[PDB]
């Protein structure tokens, strides 16, 4: 296999606190490589946070974070950590790790990104309502409503249905999130056979399947 | 002194 | 500071070539790297050191950097190329990224597939009513939705969401949800969403009446 960088899960933190995301080189090493962290506020672009060479014990930090941010790595030297203290609402963003070979500049291996929400808003579980034509080809939907914080995950027949699906970016209202997904199939499919909507809110331990 | 991150072509 | 400049949008035809520019002062003296990022996904290295390509990256992707403009070139564009592109360099102990360039693929005009959905039985018991209008697989991007409760417009109450351009047929989707108190739902009858899209002079209407569902 070729190295896969894997980050810890989405986090929620209240302003003033600290967050620490992990970056493990599943199937490889962080030694004599440049480990880099980069963030992205929603809708906006990439923001370098720092680089770190575990094998030289030297770091470089974006002036903007120097030094609320602290990039460390594990001995083994197989996992890298980013610790960002003094959290604020501004620091709500997806957080990526990546890895570049020494003295090259580029980073050719990226982690999968970890979401960090910085709010005082209480963790609320979603509510999942189905969408059907109550009243040639059929269009159905799930409605995942009034949850917090991001994110949720939504599947259709547990991924056995991926085409014809349109999952919509959540939106936030009255300090709460709402999200829809639509799936369209051939009319000889529903309700001849069943369609189930697979929703997941890790923040509230909420897993919910929904038939029809 | 940080030429451990990038080279100068 | 050092400043990389990327155009916000670059739209090209299916099959033709896309060229994304990264401008900065004396940029040809720096080794320029390019990253592709699709919606939801992490960034992927597509070009490094101006012209070199990593593993797994199609030959169609090429780069050039001379003067004050690095250029990413994508040849024979497919919808599988729809993504944001970042240009990156080093300058004085710092990594600098450009603002995204969103590469959008042009295509045939398509009307929206509109589908309305009543509130759920389950939700109603909770005490709430939300009507959902799905406007799917249309092109160009711009669309307007009007929600009408008994032939009257409702402006407030609504929450809209638009997909990123579809990776498969280069189209757009919108979800619009009108959410109420249940008491409210029960005060009127017809619920209508009209879609105003360029493909037709006459808006598209999907409605229902409460006394029939």
């Amino acid at each position: 296999m070729q190295v896969q960088l894997v980050q810890s899960g989405a986090e929620v933190k209240k302003p003033g606190s600290s967050v620490k995301v992990s970056c493990e080189a599943s199937g490889g090493t962080l030694s004599n490589y440049v480990i880099t962290w980069v963030r992205q506020a929603p809708g906006q672009g990439l923001e370098w946070m720092g680089g770190f060479i575990p094998t030289f014990r030297t770091a470089m930090y974006a002036q903007g974070f120097q030094g609320r941010v602290t990039i460390t790595a594990d001995e083994s030297t197989s996992i890298a950590y980013m610790e960002l203290t003094n959290l604020r609402s501004e620091d709500t963003a997806v957080y990526y790790c990546a890895r570049g070979p020494l003295s090259r500049g580029y980073y050719d291996y990226w982690g999968q990104g970890t979401l960090v929400t910085v709010s005082s808003a209480k963790t609320t579980a979603p509510s999942v309502y189905p969408l059907a034509p109550v009243c040639s080809s059929v269009t159905l939907g799930c409605l995942v409503k009034g949850y917090f914080p991001e994110p949720v995950t939504l599947t259709w027949n547990s991924g056995s249905l991926s085409s014809g699906v349109h999952t919509f970016p959540a939106v936030l209202q009255s300090d709460l999130y709402t999200l829809s997904s639509s799936v369209t199939v051939t009319s000889s499919t529903w309700p001849s056979q069943s369609i189930t909507c697979n929703v997941a809110h890790p923040a509230s331990s909420t897993k919910v399947d929904k038939k029809i | 002194l940080a030429g451990l991150f990038y080279q100068h072509k | 500071s050092y400043v990389l400049t990327q155009p916000p949008s670059v739209s090209v035809a299916p099959g033709k070539t896309a060229r994304i520019t990264c401008g900065g002062n004396n940029i040809g003296s720096k080794s320029v790297h390019w990253y592709q990022q699709k919606p939801g996904q992490a960034p992927v290295l597509v070009v490094y050191d101006d012209s070199d390509r990593p593993s797994g990256i199609p030959e169609r992707f090429s780069g050039s950097n001379s003067g004050n403009t690095a250029t990413l070139t994508i040849s024979r564009v497919e919808a599988g190329d729809e993504a944001d592109y970042y240009c990156q360099v080093w300058d004085s102990s710092s990594v600098v990224f450009g603002g995204w360039t969103k590469l959008t693929v042009l295509r045939a005009d398509a009307a929206p597939t509109v589908s309305i959905f009543p509130p759920s039985s389950e939700q109603l018991t909770s005490g709430g009513a939300s009507v959902v209008c799905f406007l799917n697989n249309f092109y160009p991007k711009d669309i307007n939705v009007k929600w009408k409760i008994d032939g009257s417009e409702r402006q407030n109450g609504v929450l809209n969401s638009w997909t990123d351009q579809d990776s498969k047929d280069s189209t757009y989707s919108m979800s619009s949800t009108l959410t109420l108190t249940k008491d409210e739902y029960e005060r009127h009858n017809s619920y209508t969403c009209e879609a105003t899209h360029k493909t037709s002079t006459s808006p598209i209407v999907k409605s229902f009446n409460r006394n029939e569902c």
